[PDB]
């Protein structure tokens, strides 16, 4: 009576299993967090310069193309690379919610919520590469070597993985080039109250997420927080 | 400073788009209202000695316990700084009638409001009592027009909802 | 990812066996007509842009309901996504042909594509007809049996590379089915 | 779908704010214009057989090289699908006159436009030739009113600027 | 599994590019070398009883302290599992001669090597002693050709540099 | 500048690895091809007055509509700057024959190409017409050898696929 | 990054000049002894681990104040950082030798290293003595004049590659000075 | 044609059983385990340990003289 044995023509499983309504919780939990994290960029009603997609007429639609194949590549992962993601995203999601053992269980049951939390919190307090500009060429080499080491996991063993992909049609890598080139100008041109706000949470972010008591690495990140902002976790790739 | 033009220009700038017909449309809405929400700013600008005196003592009439020694509003400069605060709040309402937005209320009276009045023991109910008194002391055909009476009260009740 | 050289190493590592001339002659044959393989892949890179426009327009030429209002390739946004996807599939098939192994085609391209198209509502039948047209173009370009364009080469047989890319294309077809 | 209300509701939602007087102000701008930008949708809806016939052959008059064998517009169904495309574009302009926004032009004709016409060899100059012809074939007092003539041409030149 | 084709296919895939003339060029380099680096795999495949016996006791000749009771290589199955390990390492060298890459050495003998031998007290100097003995026991005109002798020793010294 | 050595050195550097036998293998592939892909650079370097004259007017022969007043290629310096562009593109093809890579085509003619020709109304079909004419004007035994004829045409069709 | 093939292309692009046999014979000479270059680099990868040991311990053997309490290579954490840095420098010099050009050595390694060591308090003199010992080891391993280990090769001259790596090593030295 | 009518009728019943109430899918879930365990397991502590994990395998077994 099943679709396998010799009795049946290709109609089966018309119902909600406990899989799917588990995963539809994580959809909503990721979205109601991305809402609250984008709601800090648009603080008073005007759209800030952080949350601008494009500058060419068709840069925004192309960024939507690039961002849709982005998270399809996350689904094209091996089972060894499925499992390595959640067990460190849970680690890093504990570091985000310092207290509040409600959230310690909230990020531990749900699996796409914790992946959204560690990227929305670094997008919200602006501790990324492309938001911090080195105040001198001094920090530029510091952040260059962190980018060098952090892109080693994006090309593991000489072979590049798909997680370092940059375009899937011709010309798309060039569109993503020009879009990343405009964002670097926009981050180098913001307000004097925001360049020294992203300066401090970068030091704190590096010190809690990666230093872990190593009194050298803190003493490096305090001098140079663009080197602190330039380090990711492992399962981001690139 | 969320005005009607700051809302559309930053929305067009986040998308990397030129100002299209959506963005041009919002500005004529700041033409039809704004002929009459600025007469409320005339009514507030010339009457502000009397409307902050009449509302300044309304909170002390409701809350007479503040004037006790050892209590919140102990001496005379307490009351002077309280009337200063009511003047400051009505100034931001006068600004909001002029921008067509809640921006000057937000980033100058509402942001960080709760983290001052709690640590300094200033009761927010005494703050909302004056603004609530000013909201119902207004009757429409004597003080302003009909378009002005609704938009002047709407910036008052917004601050009432924001303070508590 | 793997290539043709790595797959015999992975297969022999699960034996705890050293590889020798029991199976190195297959790799030496992979080497000797390896220049035929570089002659083979270049004919697809030369005509990659015409291949997707002959494939996707032929898909609609055999199925006009995709562009009926509501269809999958109906509007201008969806046509670009489909023309993008066809060229992505062709790019990964060319990767697998240059590698001599379908490892790069599985994990980075086909792993999770079927229920991605199921969740998007992409019809599988038109997709299969889209990859098969590209397969028919590729086997004509490998053997230089293309009626519209001919290329220059050294003479001989290339049905082994034509067969390898023909086995890659319906391997793509079986995963999204 | 950037209309005038989608612009203010999402701006209030990104900040977590109730719809204030800024957001209410933008909607009456979609009252004063929108009494007369919908007469342009009447003019476009009943005349669309003639305005896409008159603009459909204008690009072939400018670019007669398309009709050559081996060239872009080879056979008859080439021309049929080209007139289909001009009808589709004027339909999105008719939609944009009705939303008061460039949303239906954007996400249905403009997003991903350049990544089709380049890979299929459709020359975008032939697309902008028809829309440019339709922009100057319009004279104001015969076809529509003055408010309608500017807002109908503004959605045309927006698509002209977006296509090239 | 870094071979010469896995290097170029993933580099083309990270950029979203078709295999161009750069990528086609690298494969003929795996034609000219690979006619003679596979004769080294013949020499290693038929001689592997003798070359892991001759190198298996070289480390015990250098390090005779291992065979003491209470020491590292105490009983007979210690020595059996040590000869097993030398056989495993020469098998990965035989694989690396065949891929044209250091992939099977890396992900099967080199990744996680240091985090086993330290926690199990296996001295890595005893591991590099056998491979260093096998590197200089080879003389070129007797065992293989000139192209084979350099590429067989190059995979040995790579593992020597990786182990310590 | 993706050459065959830039591909392997950056791949070894992303992993933090010394140049192993994989990386040494790719360089001899730039020995066997590169004895004969540089004779194509000889053929392109001494013949470049004639091959950009013969291809410069091929696009104007196909597209005679460009020379109209008000059209794209209006005056004489239009045609001079067009022949300049064909010379520039064949120079990058001559560079790509010499690196053994598509790097100088990419970052000097292909990156940002589509965002110039669209905003300046330069039709990319006129650009690919000259390169397509140069691709089939070449016959193998007269101009170069067999190894040179395939690798010279492969850099041309790569730019043809990249431009449209 | 660039290599030896790309630098003539960059140099000729700023002329608007086609390259021909005026300067292709230098590239053909780069090709003809290109197999000598692959024989050259392999001798450094074979002895890379002993080279840093012999270099950094020789640095202290000529300067015992680095391990006096307070010194730069004093404690166990700092010794690992210095042994790491030496091998990073050797890795980039081997990249530049395989590439035939010092482009990869400049931007990814030496760009901003001098005032990085100035801000860290790393003494430059001991660093220069550390790179120069590795230079002396590399020119002995290239020409097979190493007293402790000899390798197998085809006979002939290799002073061209020894000179190229000798010019790379004090190029490293001049940037951190 | 009768086998086809009985096909389509058995095909509708499978949709109807996959679409019932949440209180009835977990009521038929338990008596299936109990039914299999008493009628067919008979102390074989493996077969119970299979039917508790999988009660649709417990529901799918008949007696002998039902046929089919
Ligand atoms: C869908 C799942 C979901 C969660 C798991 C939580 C997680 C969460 N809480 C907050 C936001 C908050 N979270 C808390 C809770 C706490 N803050 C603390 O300092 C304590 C350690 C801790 C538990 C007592 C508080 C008090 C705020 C508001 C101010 C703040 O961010 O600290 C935010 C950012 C939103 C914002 O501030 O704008 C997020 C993502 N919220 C969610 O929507
Ligand atoms: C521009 C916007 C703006 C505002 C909204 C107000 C808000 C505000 N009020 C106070 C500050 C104050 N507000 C009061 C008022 C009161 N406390 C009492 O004792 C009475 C019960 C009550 C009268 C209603 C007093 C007394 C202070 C001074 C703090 C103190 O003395 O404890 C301060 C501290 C600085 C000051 O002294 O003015 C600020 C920022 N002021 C501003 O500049
Ligand atoms: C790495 C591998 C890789 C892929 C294979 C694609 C797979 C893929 N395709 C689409 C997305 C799509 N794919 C199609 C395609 C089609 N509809 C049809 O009937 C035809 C069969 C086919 C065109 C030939 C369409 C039409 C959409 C957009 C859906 C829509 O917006 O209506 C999306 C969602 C992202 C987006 O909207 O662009 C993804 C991940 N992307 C990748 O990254
Ligand atoms: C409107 C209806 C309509 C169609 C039915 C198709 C026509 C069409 N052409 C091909 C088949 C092909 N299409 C190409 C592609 C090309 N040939 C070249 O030489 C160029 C380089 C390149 C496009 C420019 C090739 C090489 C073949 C194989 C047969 C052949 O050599 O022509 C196929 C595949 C056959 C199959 O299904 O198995 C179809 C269906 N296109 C349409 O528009
Ligand atoms: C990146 C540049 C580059 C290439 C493209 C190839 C180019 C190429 N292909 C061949 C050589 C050849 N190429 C083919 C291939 C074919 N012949 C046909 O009739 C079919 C059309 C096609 C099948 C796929 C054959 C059959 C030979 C000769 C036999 C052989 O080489 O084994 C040769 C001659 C050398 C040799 O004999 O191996 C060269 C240089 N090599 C390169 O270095
Ligand atoms: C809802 C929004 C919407 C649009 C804006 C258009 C955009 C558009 N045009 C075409 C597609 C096309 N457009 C043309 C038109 C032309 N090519 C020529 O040969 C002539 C020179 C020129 C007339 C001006 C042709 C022929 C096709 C079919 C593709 C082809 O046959 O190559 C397609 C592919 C699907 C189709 O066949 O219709 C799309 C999405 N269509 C839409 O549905
Ligand atoms: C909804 C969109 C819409 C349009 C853009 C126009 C487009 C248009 N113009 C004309 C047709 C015409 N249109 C005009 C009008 C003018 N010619 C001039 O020289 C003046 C500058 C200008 C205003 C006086 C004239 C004189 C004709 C007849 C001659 C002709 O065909 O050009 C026709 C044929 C039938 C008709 O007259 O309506 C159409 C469809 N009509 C529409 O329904
Ligand atoms: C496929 C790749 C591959 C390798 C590279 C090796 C690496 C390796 N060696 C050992 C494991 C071992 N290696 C030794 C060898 C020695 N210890 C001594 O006592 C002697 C001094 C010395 C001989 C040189 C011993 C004894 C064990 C077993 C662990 C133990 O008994 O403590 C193990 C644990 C599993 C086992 O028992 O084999 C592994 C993974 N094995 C592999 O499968
Ligand atoms: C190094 C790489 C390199 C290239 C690939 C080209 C690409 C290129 N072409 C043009 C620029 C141009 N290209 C043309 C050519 C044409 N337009 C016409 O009117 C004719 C139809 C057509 C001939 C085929 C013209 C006229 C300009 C100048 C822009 C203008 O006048 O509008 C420009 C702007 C600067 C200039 O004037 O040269 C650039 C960067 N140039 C480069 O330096
Ligand atoms: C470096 C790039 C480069 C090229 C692509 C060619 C391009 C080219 N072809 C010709 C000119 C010619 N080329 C050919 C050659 C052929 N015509 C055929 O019908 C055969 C298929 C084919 C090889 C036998 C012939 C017969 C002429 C003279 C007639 C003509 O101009 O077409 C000329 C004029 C002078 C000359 O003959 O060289 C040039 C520059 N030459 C180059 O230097
Ligand atoms: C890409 C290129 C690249 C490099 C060249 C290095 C450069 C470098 N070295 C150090 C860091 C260091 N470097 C040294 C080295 C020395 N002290 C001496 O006197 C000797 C001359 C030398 C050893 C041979 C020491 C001792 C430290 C640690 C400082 C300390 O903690 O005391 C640091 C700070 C990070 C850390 O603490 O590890 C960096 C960025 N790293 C890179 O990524
Ligand atoms: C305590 C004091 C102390 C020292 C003074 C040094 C001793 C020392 N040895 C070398 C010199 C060298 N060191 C090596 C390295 C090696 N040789 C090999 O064959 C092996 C493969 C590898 C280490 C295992 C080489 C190849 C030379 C060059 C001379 C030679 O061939 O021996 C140099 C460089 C000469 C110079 O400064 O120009 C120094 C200073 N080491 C010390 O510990
Ligand atoms: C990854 C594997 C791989 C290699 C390592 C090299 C291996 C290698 N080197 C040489 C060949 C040679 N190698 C050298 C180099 C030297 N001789 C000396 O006396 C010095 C010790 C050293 C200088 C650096 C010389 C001089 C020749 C012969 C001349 C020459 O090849 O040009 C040859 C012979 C082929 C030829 O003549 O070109 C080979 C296969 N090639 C490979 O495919
Ligand atoms: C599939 C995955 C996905 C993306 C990635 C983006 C990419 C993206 N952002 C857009 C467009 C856009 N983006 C913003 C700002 C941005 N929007 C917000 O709601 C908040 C809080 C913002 C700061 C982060 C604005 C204001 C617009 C204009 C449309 C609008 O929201 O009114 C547009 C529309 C461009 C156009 O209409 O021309 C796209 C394609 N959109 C997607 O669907």
């Amino acid at each position: 009576q099943t679709g396998l044995v010799n009795s049946k023509f290709s109609a089966r499983m018309a119902k909600k299993t406990a899989k799917q309504t588990k995963n539809k919780v994580d959809e909503y939990m990721a979205r109601s967090v991305q809402r609250q994290y984008k709601q800090a960029a648009v603080a008073t009603g005007v759209y800030g310069t952080q949350c601008t997609e494009g500058t060419v007429k068709g840069a925004a639609e192309a960024s939507r193309s690039a961002a849709l194949s982005r998270q399809f590549r996350i689904k094209q992962r091996s089972a060894f690379s499925k499992a390595h993601d959640l067990f460190e995203f849970r680690k890093h999601a504990i570091i985000a919610a310092a207290g509040c053992s409600y959230e310690e269980k909230m990020v531990t049951r749900f699996p796409k919520l914790a992946a959204a939390m560690v990227l929305g919190q670094t997008e919200m307090m602006r501790t990324c590469s492309r938001y911090v500009v080195p105040e001198s060429v001094e920090e530029e080499y510091m952040a260059a070597s962190v980018d060098k080491q952090m892109k080693r996991r994006g090309a593991p063993g000489g072979v590049y993985s798909l997680s370092c992909a940059e375009g899937v049609a011709k010309g798309q890598a060039e569109i993503a080039r020009v879009s990343a080139l405009g964002a670097a100008y926009r981050a180098a041109s913001k307000s004097a109250s925001a360049v020294t706000a992203e300066r401090y949470n970068s030091m704190a972010y590096g010190r809690v997420h990666f230093a872990h008591g190593c009194s050298y690495e803190e003493q490096q990140f305090n001098k140079y927080p663009a080197a602190a902002a330039a380090m990711r976790s492992d399962s981001y790739g690139y | 400073m969320k005005s009607v033009i700051t809302t559309v220009v930053s929305a067009a700038d986040a998308a990397g788009r030129f100002p299209s017909n959506s963005d041009l449309e919002s500005i004529q809405g700041n033409i039809q209202r704004s002929a009459a929400r600025l007469e409320a700013a005339e009514k507030l600008a010339g009457n502000h000695e009397a409307v902050v005196k009449e509302a300044g003592d309304a909170c002390f009439a409701k809350y007479a316990y503040l004037k006790n020694p050892g209590e919140a509003g102990e001496n005379q400069e307490k009351i002077n700084k309280c009337y200063r605060d009511v003047d400051h709040y009505m100034r931001l309402v006068n600004y909001c009638l002029v921008v067509g937005g809640t921006g000057p209320l937000d980033e100058w009276g509402i942001a960080g409001a709760r983290e001052v009045y709690r640590t300094l023991n200033l009761p927010t109910s005494a703050y909302v009592a004056s603004i609530a008194y000013t909201r119902d002391r207004l009757c429409v055909p004597r003080d302003m027009s009909a378009q002005a009476g609704v938009e002047f009260s709407a910036y008052l009740d917004y601050l009432i909802n924001a303070l508590s | 990812m793997l290539d043709a050289f790595s797959r015999v190493v992975v297969n022999s590592d699960a034996k705890a066996a050293y590889v020798g001339g029991s199976d190195l002659q297959a790799l030496k044959s992979f080497i000797a007509d390896g220049n035929k393989r570089l002659d083979a892949v270049n004919s697809i890179v030369s005509n990659a842009s015409c291949m997707v426009s002959d494939a996707v327009s032929g898909m609609i030429c055999e199925n006009p309901g995709l562009i009926s209002p509501g269809g999958n390739c109906y509007t201008n946004r969806r046509m670009a996504a489909c023309l993008r996807d066809g060229e992505i599939i062709l790019r990964y098939v060319s990767y697998a042909l240059l590698a001599g192994d379908a490892s790069v085609l599985e994990d980075r391209c086909l792993n999770g594509l079927k229920e991605t198209y199921i969740a998007l509502g992409v019809p599988t039948n038109s997709s299969i007809r889209a990859v098969s047209i590209m397969k028919a173009q590729a086997v004509a370009f490998i053997t230089n049996t293309a009626t519209e364009r001919k290329m220059s080469f050294a003479a001989g047989d290339c049905t082994s590379l034509a067969s390898e890319v023909a086995s890659y294309f319906d391997r793509v077809g079986a995963a999204i089915s």
